[PDB]
C-alpha cells in the first residue's frame, strides 16, 4: 500500500531472525523498496532512541488513531446537540447493579465435583 | 604443441613463500549459521552472501543495496588483480 513519511504502522510479520515483533512506531523515511520506522529502546533504566528500517512486505498501517477521530467526532456532534447536553466525558466500566432472578428459568442444579 | 609449463606468477603465491601461511585444506564449503538452525553453507545455495539482503530489519539511505554495492566492488577489484596479474 501507499505509506508516506510520519504515518504510524506496526511491524508486521509473515525463526523470526529476531524478537522486534509488536514494536510499533512511526515511518521517518521512505525510498524505493525500503521504509525507516522509529522505534525506542532502554538500558536499565534510561530510555534511548532507535532507528529501524523494515522491507515494506511486513508492515501494515495502524488503525489507533481512528479511535481519537471517532471520539473528536462525537464530542463534536454533542457540543452541537446541546445547542437545543453536558457531561460528554468518557466513563469507566461501572460495577454492575442489582437484578432479581427467578428460578422458573432454571432449578439451580448440583454438578457433583466427584468429578464423575 | 609446446608444453604449457608457464604457471601464474601472482602476488599471492610469492606471499606465501615468504610467509608461514600454509594453504587452505579446502575443507567444504558447509559453514555454520544462528538462528536458523541449519548450516546454510557460505557459498553455493542461498548463502549467507544474500542473507544479510534478504533479512527484513537492517537496523543501524537504503542501506540493503550498499551491501550488493560493496560485494560488486569487491569483485571488480578481484577482476582487477586478475587482470594486473595477467601480465606476469
Amino acid at each position: 500500500k501507499v505509506y508516506k513519511v510520519g504515518d504510524i504502522v506496526d511491524i508486521k510479520a509473515n525463526m523470526p531472525h529476531k524478537f522486534y515483533q509488536g514494536k510499533t512506531g512511526v515511518v521517518y523515511n521512505v525510498t524505493k523498496s525500503s521504509v525507516g520506522v522509529i522505534i525506542n529502546k532502554m538500558v536499565g533504566n534510561r530510555y534511548l532512541e532507535k532507528r529501524l528500517n523494515l522491507r515494506v512486505e511486513h508492515i501494515k498501517h495502524s488503525k489507533c488513531r481512528q479511535e481519537f477521530l471517532e471520539r473528536v467526532k462525537a464530542n463534536a456532534a454533542k457540543r452541537a446537540e446541546a445547542k437545543a447536553a453536558v457531561q460528554l466525558k468518557r466513563q469507566p466500566a461501572q460495577p454492575r447493579e442489582s437484578r432479581i432472578v427467578s428460578t422458573e428459568g432454571n432449578v439451580p442444579q448440583t454438578l457433583a465435583p466427584v468429578p464423575y | 604443441k609446446p608444453l604449457p609449463k608457464a604457471k601464474a606468477m601472482t602476488k599471492w603465491e610469492k606471499f606465501a613463500a615468504k610467509k608461514g601461511i600454509k594453504p587452505k585444506e579446502r575443507a567444504g564449503k558447509m559453514i555454520y549459521d544462528e538462528a536458523s538452525g541449519e548450516w546454510v553453507p557460505k557459498w553455493g545455495y542461498k548463502g549467507a552472501n544474500k542473507k544479510l539482503d534478504d533479512q527484513w530489519l537492517v537496523e543501524v539511505i537504503d542501506p540493503r543495496t550498499l551491501n550488493r554495492a560493496e560485494r560488486k566492488r569487491l569483485v571488480k577489484k578481484n577482476e582487477k588483480q586478475q587482470r594486473r596479474n595477467m601480465k606476469n
